[PDB]
RNA sequence: UACAAACCAUGAAAGUGUGGCCUAUCGAUCCUUUAGUCCCUCGGAAUUUGAGGCUAGAGGUGCCAGAAAAGUUACCACAGGG
RNA sequence: AAGACCCUGUUGAGCUUGACUCUAGUUUGACAUUGUGAAAAGACAUGGAGGGUGUAGAAUAAGUGGGAGCUUCGGCGCCGGUGAAAUACCACUACCUCUAUAGUUUUUUUACUUAUUCAAUGAAGCGGAGCUGGAGGUCAAACUCCACGUUCUAGCAUUAAGCCCUCUGGGCGAUCCGGGUUGAAGACAUUGUCAGGUGGGGAGUUUGGCUGGGGCGGCACAUCUGUUAAACGAUAACGCAGGUGU
RNA sequence: UGAUGGUCAGAAAGUGAUGUUGACACAAUGUGAUUUCUGCCCAGUGCUCUGAAUGUCAAAGUGAAGAAAUUCAACCAAGCGC
RNA sequence: CCAUCGACCGAUCCUGAUGUGUUCGGAUGGAUUUGAGUAAGAGCAUAGCUGUUGGGACCCGAAAGAUGGUGAACUAUGCCUG
RNA sequence: UGACCUCAAAUCAGGUAGGACUACCCGCUGAACUUAAGCAUAUCAAUAAGCGGAGGAAAAGAAACCAACAGGGAUUGCCUCA
């Protein structure tokens, strides 16, 4: 039966708000890091799945972001929007493994526009792109900073080799209950995803940047 | 097909005092393992040797010891 | 056996062909099994397994309108029978 | 004297047998009765702590979500250069290993005794220890072992003599301790329930028809050709010459 | 057949016969005084003996697939087979 | 009321409109098929004869089977005492 | 020198059970003749016989009921369902 226990996840943010309000910490809000277990399931022999919804409130309250191109690009993120890009290196690098590769290991998250379909498998393609990297579909007529700052919520929870995966999301500045469902509102995926879905669970950990578990499960 | 000679263990053969050569001679038992000691099923076995040998003399060889 | 409604074979065609040129060459209820319709039911409401139905074959009864079946009696019994 | 021989009846009975169908009993297994230890091959789980590449980073990754001297210090320092992935890292998770805690865990061996099982006695002397001697040869100091009232005789042995303390009684005589009557057997037997085998010892029943009696034979029992069949058709017999289950 | 036994009894039992018994005994058969002899056959049907490896092989137990009912498989006591 | 040819209802097979939870719906028009039907109700009730079935079944009749009891004053065998 | 627990004895003090009847009643146990035109599952029949236990009635009884409705509402009996 479904191990949901929104309840026990209400005290134990306020036991994450401890060691983030209470107890001891640096003064503040970080990020919120909560866990799980995943059994019963195999790296290996299955496939594979995938799994995005953009989450209840904003997780990353400091999303890093590098907006590819110039083209139909930056002049939808000028003034108010930061960022952007300057080109440049586009015709240049493709030689260089780094600066891109800097790029990669620098910012958090890129875009797509419409001329990206060239550079992801082009210019980069067995260069990056692939290594782990997710443009984002944006275009003109579009929702533009409503839908790049639900980016920071876009969360993922893709399968790779690793019975792992008990990544997290948002910030402390959530209200008492903000998070504990929006958490939930992400279990949704990891759920449908597995084999026998709710049933591939090992344990359960609620924690951040500042705690352990406190026996959840 | 199995070899049984790699599982031997070989031990020494010692002599009482009363004779002057006490080093016998070599013989050897199945290892010992975690059923069967080697030392409880080694007791017990005879060794027939000439007391030409035991003595160094070989005025003793119409004689032939059970130790 | 002769037609009715299909789908085919053959022949230039008319025609012929619904097993063997004709007169013999074979098999119910109950059960099982396969095929068909992919249809009806499991009766508090559903899904999927399972089960049960409807139609057509096979498995067989040769004592062949189709029980499931070894002897002995001079130790013998009963109902009868010209 | 409603043939006892003979036949018929979809009437029996006594008896027999690998006839059909069963059965008491018995055998074999599993579960329960069923508990306590040790060891073996091993598997696990749980607590620890610890472990790691082929290059390149001289620096040993084995993972994936992030900042900042936290620990007096500042050894090593904290994204910027070197790798596919980074040198105090931490918040913790996730795997795996090859070391340890003495956790349950399967199969084989042997220890226990309290369940259960066998036997005896008018539940009489059990278990352990100690006195006394006989030995070991003592080589420190008495450790080990043995014995601890009866054997020429077809008699007798029963309700303590004696000693100590005074307490018409207490003790020794008759060594102390444990109140397990004493052996055997033992978690196996046995017993309970299913399961496989065996089971004329026993139970129930059956064991065609036609037929010049019945039986044996044959099939005239389902059938086909020609004829008997007597000029439509029909027509019997264990009539004639033959055929079918392919 | 050496008693945790043979043969037999009982619906069961903390139940019985042999048994106040112990192989010179009890129990089961065949033949049938004495004399002289009891030949060949263990292939059949029984009875009996070992089971180290070993075909078949129940329930429980084990493994796998399945959502499960279930299915499949391995192992498999005695007996049969040898 | 008789023979005959039709119509309607249900089952079976064929066709498959507007439409649609796009798989449901099933208009319309057909078919050597089929029902114990419709097609201006005839039934319900009581009684009687005759006929049917189950019953003791027109009356009497077995050899057998089962359940529960009574006998070793005869007689078979053992024991005890004469 | 006294409690407690367990277990005994008494012609202790005072009580209570047994046995009977058969038509009905509550249980256990349990056939076969018979029918099937044979017969074994089946039927006779959850019947006869055998055993225990009551009363004027016994038993059952105030839902771990029936339902599938617009819901009924302890038990029992008749009529019906059938
Ligand atoms: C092998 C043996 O010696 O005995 C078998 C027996 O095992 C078999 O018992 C079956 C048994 O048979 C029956 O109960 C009757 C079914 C129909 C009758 C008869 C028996 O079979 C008949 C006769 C003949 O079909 C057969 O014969 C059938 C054999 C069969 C085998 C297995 C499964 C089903 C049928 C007709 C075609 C119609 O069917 C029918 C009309 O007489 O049904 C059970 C469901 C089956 O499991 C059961 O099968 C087994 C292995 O036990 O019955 C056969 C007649 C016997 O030959
Ligand atoms: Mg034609
Ligand atoms: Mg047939
Ligand atoms: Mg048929
Ligand atoms: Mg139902
Ligand atoms: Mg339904
Ligand atoms: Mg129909
Ligand atoms: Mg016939
Ligand atoms: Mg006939
Ligand atoms: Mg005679
Ligand atoms: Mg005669
Ligand atoms: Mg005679
Ligand atoms: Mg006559
Ligand atoms: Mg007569
Ligand atoms: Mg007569
Ligand atoms: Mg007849
Ligand atoms: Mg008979
Ligand atoms: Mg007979
Ligand atoms: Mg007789
Ligand atoms: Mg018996
Ligand atoms: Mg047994
Ligand atoms: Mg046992
Ligand atoms: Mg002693
Ligand atoms: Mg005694
Ligand atoms: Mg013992
Ligand atoms: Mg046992
Ligand atoms: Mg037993
Ligand atoms: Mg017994
Ligand atoms: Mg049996
Ligand atoms: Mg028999
Ligand atoms: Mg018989
Ligand atoms: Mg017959
Ligand atoms: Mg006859
Ligand atoms: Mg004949
Ligand atoms: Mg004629
Ligand atoms: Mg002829
Ligand atoms: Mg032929
Ligand atoms: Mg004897
Ligand atoms: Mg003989
Ligand atoms: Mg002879
Ligand atoms: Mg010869
Ligand atoms: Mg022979
Ligand atoms: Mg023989
Ligand atoms: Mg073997
Ligand atoms: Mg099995
Ligand atoms: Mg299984
Ligand atoms: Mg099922
Ligand atoms: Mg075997
Ligand atoms: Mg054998
Ligand atoms: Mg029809
Ligand atoms: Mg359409
Ligand atoms: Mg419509
Ligand atoms: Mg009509
Ligand atoms: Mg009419
Ligand atoms: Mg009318
Ligand atoms: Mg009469
Ligand atoms: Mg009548
Ligand atoms: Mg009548
Ligand atoms: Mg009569
Ligand atoms: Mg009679
Ligand atoms: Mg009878
Ligand atoms: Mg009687
Ligand atoms: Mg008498
Ligand atoms: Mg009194
Ligand atoms: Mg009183
Ligand atoms: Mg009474
Ligand atoms: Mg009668
Ligand atoms: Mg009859
Ligand atoms: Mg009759
Ligand atoms: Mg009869
Ligand atoms: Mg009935
Ligand atoms: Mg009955
Ligand atoms: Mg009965
Ligand atoms: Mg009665
Ligand atoms: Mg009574
Ligand atoms: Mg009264
Ligand atoms: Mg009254
Ligand atoms: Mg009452
Ligand atoms: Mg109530
Ligand atoms: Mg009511
Ligand atoms: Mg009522
Ligand atoms: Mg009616």
């Amino acid at each position: 039966m479904s191990k949901i226990t929104s309840s026990g996840v209400r005290e134990n943010v306020h036991k994450l708000l401890e060691y983030s309000t209470e107890t001891k910490k640096r003064n503040f809000l970080e990020t919120v890091e909560l866990q799980v277990g995943l059994k019963n399931y195999d790296p290996q022999r299955d496939k594979r799945f995938s799994g995005t919804l953009k989450l209840p409130q904003v997780p990353r309250p400091n999303m890093t972001i590098c907006i590819f191109g110039d083209a139909f690009d930056v002049d939808r993120a000028k003034s108010l929007g930061v960022d952007a890009m300057s080109v440049d290196d586009l015709k240049k690098l493709n030689k260089n493994k780094k600066l891109i590769k800097k790029l990669a290991k620098k910012y958090n998250a890129f875009i797509a526009s419409e001329v990206l379909i060239k550079q992801i498998p082009r210019l980069l393609g067995p260069t990056l792109s692939k290594a782990g990297k997710f443009p984002t579909p944006v275009s003109h007529n579009d929702d533009l900073y409503s839908k790049v700052t639900d980016v920071k919520s876009t969360i993922k929870f893709q399968l790779k080799k690793v019975l792992c995966l008990a990544v997290a999301v948002g910030n402390v500045d959530m209200e008492e209950d903000v998070l504990v469902n929006q958490i939930m509102m992400a279990a949704n995926f990891l759920v449908s995803l597995l084999k026998k879905n709710w049933q591939n669970v090992g344990s359960l950990v609620i924690k951040s940047t500042m705690g352990p578990s406190f026996r959840i499960y | 097909v199995v070899d049984p000679f790699t599982r031997k263990d070989w031990f020494d053969i010692k002599a009482p005092t009363t004779f002057e050569n006490r080093n016998v001679g070599k013989t050897l038992i199945n290892r010992s393992t975690g059923l069967k000691n080697a030392a409880d099923g080694l007791k017990g076995r005879v060794f027939e040797v000439c007391l030409a040998d035991l003595q160094g003399s070989e005025d003793h060889s119409y004689r032939k010891i059970k130790l």
